[PDB]
Formats: structure tokens, C-alpha cells, sequence
């Protein structure tokens, strides 16, 4: 019945506006009054060919939050021993018997798509299909923007770090390019600087943004400060240290910030974020996650639930 | 000049000591330079305001005449700062703080991979002048960094 | 309300009596009449950051068997390839956010107690950190004792094996000089006697011990016989060798034990105990694991339930 | 009026003091202790006469007291000393070097794992005498040494 | 005694510029007139901390030709896999004890440096260190320029791939820039550009050098074209493949090619350099890759001997 | 013909007092008139079953240096990484059929001697088999201090570290009790003091030794100070910091110190000898670390050559 019953979750890109809303008014719902046995006698296949504990955990704790019973793998590099003993449309084909629903992490772009054309009616939700797509972050990232700033309308949000490879990211400025109002602000260095796709979808819309060489310029006017881990190998040792403790946020830099602004972080971090933020009223990245819970708990419960109203 | 003046500042017995040290980036200096690691007598003030006002932390040491080289490797946290050579309230000498030209011991590789970190060698570098910032080339690692980029840490 | 309620079980050290006999009382109780639903509805993170299977499926089947939910994994060695992309204060920050509890094993001693100061009011149970704590084995090997000494007072203890470097021991040891009477008896190889500090606490509360060569001496006179498995690498082929096969434990060597005598092992075994021992009928070493079934799950219960009297 | 003898310093200023240090151990409490986090007046000196068979450090700031136990958190370091906080003008306040319960921040669990390492922690142990010397307890690792073991590296 | 005879080989700048041309004039002089027992008696230590195959076998083997006896080790032993082992401080002090020459390639900038601080009155030549120097490749280099071009001066070099991470480009463009009348076209994608302090070495020297986006643009002048490859990871596979354009050279972009030209690439290759240009005469990756025996040769004849005449 | 020509290689024990005297001349005879052809035409097979860096370049270096052609293997190959391949003796039978020498080292006590019974007339020399003989550690030692001392007997040798493990230094006691008039003081954590068997011995010969706690207890009359280490693993981590006490040279204990005295290990070191050390004139772990080349390079000579003239 609701609109996303027996459905797919594979890319953020397809998602209506309804259809977001929906699943966020479900996740501070189910927040709100937890519901243990929605999804009781279900069984969910929590596929990880492509490990992410961190990750697991978080789905695999939403699946029993709901009454749901879990089986699956997590086939690391010990694990993943084959490259040529079982397709993955032959292991969706054969897997897709036995539970009511799948979510699977892959290693390699397309995985979540392809697995749906081989799953009849059973339901896939992906959890990282490579360097494409991961709705689920998205969507806490979100709910977490949203319940800490009221809207997703109108707001200033910052994006700091590796805006290049970071997905993460261009999923979330996607998203929030469906929002009226909102002015963007990318502080990352030059060599992985937000990508043009992203920039013109943004001139497209006609949204706000500018560039910056550090968070100070715009920390003033930010309602959301969105951090994200850069890599040494994304450059050089020389490189990155010349940049790395440059694109770091400590506790003084946030003498100038709003009440209502927060931090955020995908996680994990290391550098990034210095320990003393932690302490600051502005750090959410943790709240950011646990709030992953009532994310991909709301989605389950959306996908395998025929018609819900708290 | 009756109107007003200071209790503290002195200058007392044979020792080279020093004069006007940024604020807060003196103490760094004591650390820094193995000065301490002595059995010598020395006087210290440091929020002391000078003959010239501007917050500074300031010496005292006795019997250790104090050299050019050493010197020079002095400026970079207090380049405007100086070190008359005295002999009990004598001045005998002085001089200023010259950028040097190497700066051995002291500093470190901001290289994660620079060989210097896990070995039984000294950090050296090279000093050189940009619009803003100051080249130093990793004597080991070959790599040069700002300035402002190896103090920091 | 229970003294132990919404509390950390980090070193044995600190319990107190009251502290002990409480969680073996329960202990005993939930053996007795098993309730299966009394944690119905709580999710518990099995988080072995330090791989131990045999401790990790005791320990998870309490979790299940009184209701609760359980999401981990066993990071091992081939999970363990990094040293520098996550803190543990980090993980557990976040992990504090899904879960009620956390039962947490570590390669490292001092993990649980931080752990404690990073997980909000969720509480932590620690499993074994490094060569610490484990105040779970200690708790199985009292009960084991107990139900079949009777008593935890005024009994001849003996322990056998690697005294120096097992903790177990130096654990079980100091829980018991927390009651009055019993004298011990340590027959354990020059380079592996039992450590100084553990006799002194004991020469301090003017407890009663003597070491011994062999067990052959006090064997007539023991409750308990405690094994402990020596290891080949904690001295050298010929050494081990040369005195291996001497502590070790054969049926022949009961001949004058006990009726209520019973054997123990923290397990696994491999030569300190004889297989034809398992079949006379001091070996308790089995039914000693099998109660850390009790032990674990009744811990779980005091932890998380506000009240509890059967 | 009128002898034979020189001197420069005396007894001067508000704030807290410092009486008796041994040598090369008075800087120490002060980097161990953040004892330059600060703006205020924090001058001193090393290795002068005051009472003793050799050496002997002093220390001497202004408009900030220490914690009427806090000092205790400092004592260890230099076996006997004083404190003799200054409020207003003159001597007023009378201490001496006495054992913490424990000691934070300052020492290193010398346990290679001692979990405290890679972690965003507080060192934490314990103080315990007997003799031949003293002893602490791993808040972490629940390991115990003597001060000395922890005194180094 | 020669300018060089017990000196050091560490960095391609701590030569001068009527260096070069003696190590060269010998190379071609070991070339026409070999010497194989110029270093008859003389034991050198191919010491390899970063295994490296190619560099090593052409190294020994410029090192028998020679008559000199090899000892040496590939990848990591002594010292593990990648942890505790010991200083290289304490490694160069013991082997230098017994090696009347060092040749070691580590995966450190400084590594080389570092040794020649400890191996004593034994010389040291670096096979390059992690991203700093690896003076061989700069030279064998520049002899094959020099032996098809007959001159390093008034030359236009063309340098196509990944610049901007390329150890032995740099070095090539440092060197050449120690002559005259030499113009340079760099040709990389944007997130690869030639470094700036390069450029910028480039200008206070009054060099000529313009950027290109394709090969075919200077291909009508180019005397040396210096093929390089950027490996997958140092861009998104995807990114890669995208501007993968013209970076790779075909056979059929040749026909306006001066005679003279040669192609010339450090290697191993991949993808940049097709098979069909191998056939076509100005492929001289491979005739370049031999050269190398006779500048690594000659360098142990300058350093070892004094009166090298030849 | 020498009595050493053509006899194996495996015991300190096997060598007469007499015997190490011969050596020891050749030795120093090699390293006043070295002899380059002295093993011209002779093959050696270098055969590390069980890998070790360090003794293989000493070793082959110190075979190089005698015109004798190297080939041999480290780690394990053609039998595995620590399984199943083949018996030591078919191998030895193989290999014995085409060298003139065999040095090998292994992980098992025994595998020289076994060897020996297996190579034909084809000579082999033990380069360490497990905990049992590594003959050429003790020559090259002895060696070093025939040469900082002028004689072996009527000396004050101090031997610091792990005893009790000390491969290398139980067959130095031994060795250097077949000389006349040495004073012996041991330093040592109890956990790891001298051998019992040892003393025995030692006693059984009226030769002096004491044992001390501190290095500086018997620092005063030391013309040898012979330094080990004691890996972490030999002593629980904590146990190790807490009596790592003077147990660790530093420079900072050496000025009563005996001019000619000199400090010794064979390497390599951790932290038991701090680097200031390296600097004062007693430090000799380096000399003797070379000297080895001599003491390994006379005994080819010796077992491969009959009349020996030097
Ligand atoms: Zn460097
Ligand atoms: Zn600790």
C-alpha cells in the first residue's frame, strides 16, 4: 500500500521528494515510539560481499529492533578467495529463495541493480554497491540535518574534505538540491575539489554556491558543517600533510558558530576532526549515527510492511 | 620619567643573556634549544613588558657566553629579539638574531614517510623567503614544507 | 534496584561479597528454572575485537537464551589489518548508540574499562582484556565450586600449571581469599610459581598455602584440583619437554581423591589432563563450562533487569 | 648600613610560590604541568642558593592559586618543598609536599599495551608506599610499578 | 683520481653539470671498449629493503660485467614483512663492515642519505627511495637521449602521463634544465599537471615550456617523446577511463614524426605505449632499458677506481 | 693437509682447545694478506632453511672474498612455507652431488649434524640449528676478543641480558672455559639466569663466575662486556618494563670503565644498548660484527684447503 512497499533501494538519484519525507516522517516515528515487533517472523539476508562491520552492525541492529530475524555473511579478502566460483546474479538467484529481503554491500559499482533483476519479489536494499551508490547514508545523514535544523528547506550547509571521491557527499548535495532555498559552501583543496557534474546540477537548479580555502570564511554562516576523512593515499605523504592538518577542524574554530549548528561526519575519522569537538555542543557526528538506526529501520519496516501509520 | 616605569627588569652579574621574546613563544624557546640541561644559575620573566611594552618572556642566564650560530637559529619564533654578551652589568658585545641557514635538531619531517622519524639521526633542514612563508627542504625526505607548516606540530 | 543493575563488570577486583553471591545466587536460580523472555527485546553487541569463538558462543548463547538479540562480529587477524583507521573510543562511542549492551573482548588490557567512559549509560561487560581482566571465567569457576563444594569457604584449593602467567588463576585465587578458611596449594614448575604479590595478599589476610613439585603430595587432601594448560612457548621444547609430561594429570592419579573432589580446566586442554580422566568422576572440567552458561547469562539479567527474584 | 655583599631579588609579589626544587627538576613541573597556559606573571630561576647542600629551585607567579590539594597532585617531584600562597601583599598560607590518592595526566602505564596509548585518555594510576620505594596502579591495565619504571622511558 | 672516485650517488641535483658528462662519456667508453675486470676483487651489496626486480637484475648485472662478486636480498628479511626489525642506521653499520660498496633501493625518501651517514668510507648509490631520488633511471636516461639525439641541449622533449607523480620525470626535467636551448611540452590530464616548483625551476632559468591535452599537438617538432603511465589508482576507475584519451601512444599517431624522434619510457607499460609502435623505429623504451647496464656500469667503475681510463 | 681439512663444521663443542687457536691465526692471517683465489673454482651451497639476512650476507660475503662461487636459497622453497616437501636428508643428498661445500642454517637442533651423515665427503658447516650449535657466532666472538684483549685467558668477561636463552652465549662460556685463569660475572632477571648445567661446569673446572642484578656492580674490572637482548616475549610486556632495569647499557655508566675494555653483542640490537654508546671507544658489537667475515672466511680456507700458507 504505502508507496514504497515491495520496493528497491538502490540509488539516492531516484528517490521522489514524497518519497524521502516519507521515509524520514517514518524514521522520528519509529524513533518516537518503537515498535519491536513490526516486522516479526521476517528473515533478512545481510549480504556483505564486500565487508563493512561498522556498517553491518548498524542495518543488521534496525532488522532486530523490528521483531526481524538476520542471517547473512560479511566475505572479506579471506572470504573472497574466488573470482570465479558462483556469479553474483547466480548467488542472488539462489539467495533470493530463501529470505523475505536482502541487504547486500558490494565491492564493485551496479551489484544492488543487478541483484533486483534476479530476485523476483524479493526486495533489495543497497547497502554501497562500489563507488555508485548508498542511500542508506544518505538518508541518516539527512534525518540527522533535518531533526537537529527542523527543515531541510532554506540552509546553509558546508561540505569539508575530499569533495572529489567522496560519494557520501554527492548524494547528499543531490538530495538537498531537491530543497528549496539552501546555500552550498565546499572547502576542500584543489586537487579534490567538488566535481563539475555536481557544481552545474546546482547551476541548474539555480542553488547557491560558493568556493572557500577554509572552513573560517563561511564557519559564521553555517547550519550544518559537514566533515569528511581525506586519505593520504588520495595524494602523497608530502602532499597531504602540506594540506592534511589544514582541512582539520579543532574546538577553537568554532568560536564563531551557531547555537543551532552542527557537525557532522560520515565516519570514520582521524584527523579530521580533533578530539576536543567531541565535547562542543556542535558535534552530532555520533547522534548522526545512531540516527542511522531509525533510518534503515524505517526503510525496512516501509519496504516489508504493506501499510504503516505509527 | 617619574610618571611611570617597572619594578621587574634587571641586570645583574657576568652571563650573555637575551631580550624582547614574542609573548607565550618564549618558554618554547627554554624547551627547544636544551638550555635548562645545565647546573648554571639563570633568572626567567616571562609577561614581562619591555622597554618596548609589547608581552614578551625573557632570560637571565650566568656564565655562558652565547654565539652567532646558535643565534641565528633563534629568530624564526622571536625574530626581533637580542643578545648582548655581558661581564657583571657590562656590555660588552651584542648582536641581532639572523636568519641562519640551516637549522639542525630541532624541527621535524612533516613527511609521514620521511626517514628521519625512526632513526638514530639528527632533523635537518634549509631556510628560505617566500612572499609569506619560509622554505625548509627535509635534508633526508628532500621534501620542502612552509613554515608555518612544520611548527604547528 | 538490584545492587547490580545498569552497572559495568569490568575487573574482578572490584565486587564485592555481597557483589559475588548475588550474581551466583541468580546464577543457580536462572539454572534452575530457565526464563527464556526475561530479555526479550534487548540487543547485545558481541564485539570480539579479539577473537575467542568457544568464549563468544557461550557467552551469545545467554544472550539467547533469555530472549535477546545479538549482533557482533570477531574481528580477527584477517579483520585486524588496521592499526590506524578507527579508535576503540571511537567505536565505542558509536556502537554505544545502537545497542543495551556490550559484551566486548580485547586483545589489549585496560579496553573494557575505557570502553565504560565512552558508552553513555549503555554498560559494558568485559570478556577478557589482554592479560587482565576476564571476571566472566572467574565467575563460572566459583559457581562450579560452589554447587559442587557446597561452599566457597573453608576449602582446599589446588592450582596446577602455568601459575605465573595465568590469569585465570591469579583472579580465582584472589576471589577466593574473599572467604574464610581454605587453604591453597600451588604445584607449579620453578619458572611459572605462582607470583609473589598474589602470595602476599594471601600472607596478608593470613591465608593458609604451601607450594608443592607434584600434585601426588596434596592430591589426598584437595576439594578442588585446578588445571591450567602450560605452554611449549613459554619456556622451550626440551624444557616444556622436561617437565611437561610431569604436571600433567592421569587417571592412575586419583586413586585417593575425594568422593566431592573434583577436577578443573579453564580449557582448552591438549596434555595437562589425561583423556582417561574424563571418564572418572572428578572431571568437572565440562560441567564447569557448560555453567559459564549460568554465570554469563545471569550476569546479562542482574545488568539489565531493574528487579529480579525468580 | 653599608656591609659586604650583592644581591638583585627578595621576596616579592602576590599570587602563589614556590620554595625548594632540586636541580633539573625545576623546569620540569613546569611543562608537566602547563605552568605557561597562561598571561600571567610566571618568572623564575634555577640553580640558586636558598638552604641546601648544593642547588636548589624556586618559582614564583601572581594572580593565580593552586588547589589547596592540587599541590598534592605536584608534590613526588620535589621531595620537600613549600607553597606559601601570597595572598595580598605578604606570606599568608603555609603548605607542604604530601601523597595524592592518585596522579593524572602526567605519567605513562610503561605496558607497551596498557590500552592508554593510541587512546584519547587521561593517564590515571594509583600511589602506594612501602620502602624500598612506591608504587601505582594502572588505572587501565591494572598493572602496578614504582615510581621509578614510570619515571622514564 | 676522478671527481667522483668514492663519492657518494644520491639525488640526481647533487650532480653537477660536467659531472653528467664524465659518467656518460664512460658509459659510452664501456660500450665500445667493456671492462670486465675493471672491478675484478670487488664485492658490492645489492641490498634491495624495496624489492624490485627489474632495477636489480640490471643493476647485478652491470655489476658482473665488471667482474665484481654480488651479495645482496630482495624485499623485506631480516627485519619482517613491514615492522620491528632495526634501525637501517644498525644495518648499514654491520654490512658496510664487509661490502666494498653499497647499492640499496628503499621505500623511504632519505634512506640512501641516511646510509651514507653510516656505511663509513663505503660508498653508497641510491636505487631509489620511496618519492625522492633515484638517480640510475635519470641517467640511463639522459645516455640514450644523448646517443640518439647525439646532443642534451637545443633538444624539444615532450612528456606525457602522470606528471605530477612521476619520481623519474621530475628529475629528467631537473637534469635536462642543467643545459641549454632545450624546450619542453608537457602533456597530462589536469588532476596530473606537472608540479609547480618545477615550472617554476623552469622560468628563473629561462626554459621554454608549453602544456598540452594531446600528443598529436607537438607530436610535428618533438625529438624525444617520455612516455610514463598512470596506474589505475591514481584515479577513480571510472575517471581514468574517461580522460584515458590520448595518454596512451598508437602507431598511427607517428607518420609526420621526425626521423630522429624517439620513444622513450621507464617501464614497466601497460596500457600507454600500443604493441604496434614496437615495430616502428623510434620505440627505444626497450633499447633505453639496456642502455642503463652501461650507466649503472660505469658509475661503480667511477666510484670504485680511481684512473679510469677506457 | 690441516687437521680441520675436510672435517665438518657443527659443535663448539667438536673444537679442540688447540683447535680454535688454529683458526684464530688464519683469521688475523687473512686480514694482514687476504687471499682472493684461495677458493677459486670451489662451489658452496649457502642453504638457509631457515631464512636469516644477516648471517647469509656475513657468510657469502666471507666466501666472495675467496673466489668461491655462491648459489643457495633463504625461507623456505621447494619444500614449502612450514609443511610437507621432502626429508632434510633427500635433500642433502641432492644437493651434496654437485657443490664442494655446504653451509647451511635450519630451525631444528640437529639438522648439521644430520646433514653431515648425508653429504658425502662434501663438508658442512652449521650456521645455526634452532637452540643447539651456531658455531661461527662464538668464533667470530672469541676472534673480536683475542683482538681488543690479546688473549683469551686470564680475562673478566661479564655477560648481561637473557642467559637462560642466550644461545650464543652459553657456547661463549663454554668455549672460553677451555681457556685458563677467565673470571666469569653473569647479569641477569631472574626469570632468565645461566643455565644450572652450565655452572656446573664451570665449577667442575675451578672457574670463577658471580651473578649480579646490575651492570655497574661489576663494571669496575670488565675488560668484556657482552651484551643481548631479551625479546618482550620472553617476559610478560609488563614484566619486562618493570625489572627492564640496568639491564640496558648507556653511556652514562662508563667511566671507571677499563681502557681496553669493550662492549660486544651479536646483534641485532633493540634497546638493551642506547645509541650514545656507539660514540665512546668500547663499543665493538660493530668491529666484531666484521670481524665475523674472517673467522667464517678462515674456516672455508681451513676445511677446503689442505696446506693452508697464509
Ligand atoms: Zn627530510
Ligand atoms: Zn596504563
Amino acid at each position: 500500500a504505502n508507496p514504497l512497499y515491495q520496493k528497491h533501494i538502490i540509488s539516492i538519484n531516484d528517490l521522489s521528494r514524497d518519497d524521502l519525507n516519507l521515509v524520514l516522517a517514518t524514521a522520528a516515528k519509529l524513533k518516537a515510539n518503537p515498535q519491536p515487533e513490526l516486522l516479526k517472523h521476517k528473515v533478512i539476508a545481510s549480504c556483505f560481499f564486500e565487508a563493512s562491520t561498522r556498517t553491518r552492525l548498524s542495518f543488521e541492529t534496525s532488522m532486530h529492533r523490528l521483531g526481524a530475524s538476520v542471517v547473512g555473511f560479511s566475505d572479506s579478502a579471506n572470504t573472497s578467495l574466488g573470482k570465479k566460483g558462483e556469479t553474483l546474479a547466480d548467488t542472488i538467484s539462489v539467495i533470493s529463495t530463501y529470505v523475505d529481503a536482502i541487504v547486500m554491500r558490494h565491492p564493485q559499482e551496479g551489484a544492488a541493480r543487478l541483484a533486483t533483476e534476479f530476485s523476483g519479489n524479493v526486495p533489495v536494499l543497497n547497502a554501497g554497491d562500489g563507488s555508485n551508490q548508498h542511500p542508506t547514508q544518505t538518508l541518516l545523514d539527512l534525518f540527522t540535518i533535518q531533526e537537529t535544523q527542523g527543515r531541510l528547506d532554506n540552509l546553509h550547509v558546508a561540505m569539508v574534505g575530499d569533495l572529489k571521491y567522496g560519494r557520501t557527499v554527492h548524494s547528499l548535495t543531490q538530495a538537498l538540491a531537491k530543497f528549496d532555498g539552501n546555500r552550498f559552501y565546499f572547502i576542500a583543496p584543489d586537487a579534490l575539489a567538488m566535481p563539475q557534474y555536481i557544481l552545474d546540477m546546482l547551476d541548474e537548479k539555480g542553488i547557491a554556491w560558493s568556493l572557500h580555502s577554509s572552513i573560517e570564511e563561511v564557519m559564521a554562516e553555517v547550519d550544518i558543517l559537514y566533515m569528511t576523512r581525506v586519505q593520504k593515499e588520495r595524494l602523497d605523504p608530502s602532499e597531504y600533510a602540506n594540506v592534511k592538518a589544514q582541512f582539520v577542524l579543532r574546538a577553537s574554530d568554532l568560536h564563531n558558530a551557531k547555537a543551532n549548528m552542527k557537525v557532522l561526519h560520515p565516519l570514520p575519522r582521524v584527523d579530521e576532526i580533533a578530539t576536543d569537538v567531541d565535547k562542543t555542543p556542535h558535534a552530532w557526528y555520533f547522534q548522526q549515527a545512531g540516527n542511522g538506526i531509525f533510518a534503515r529501520q524505517a526503510l525496512l519496516a516501509l519496504v516489508l510492511n504493506r501499510d504503516l501509520v505509527l | 620619567m617619574t610618571h611611570d616605569n617597572k619594578l621587574q627588569v634587571e641586570a645583574i652579574k657576568r652571563g650573555t643573556v637575551i631580550d624582547h621574546i614574542p609573548a607565550q613563544i618564549g618558554f618554547k624557546l627554554l624547551s627547544l634549544f636544551k638550555l635548562t640541561e645545565t647546573d648554571q644559575r639563570i633568572t626567567i620573566g616571562l609577561n614581562l613588558p619591555s622597554g618596548e611594552m609589547g608581552r614578551k618572556d625573557l632570560i637571565k642566564i650566568e656564565n655562558t657566553f652565547l654565539s652567532e650560530d646558535q643565534v641565528d637559529q633563534l629568530a624564526l619564533y622571536a625574530p626581533q629579539a637580542t643578545v648582548n654578551r655581558i661581564d657583571n652589568y657590562e656590555v660588552v658585545g651584542k648582536s641581532r638574531p639572523s636568519l641562519p641557514e640551516r637549522i639542525d635538531n630541532v624541527l621535524v619531517c612533516p613527511n609521514s614517510n620521511c626517514i628521519s622519524h625512526a632513526e638514530p639521526v639528527s632533523s635537518s633542514f634549509a631556510v628560505r623567503k617566500r612572499a609569506n612563508d619560509i622554505a625548509l627542504k627535509c635534508k633526508y625526505c628532500e621534501k620542502e614544507f612552509s613554515h608555518n607548516v612544520v611548527l604547528a606540530n
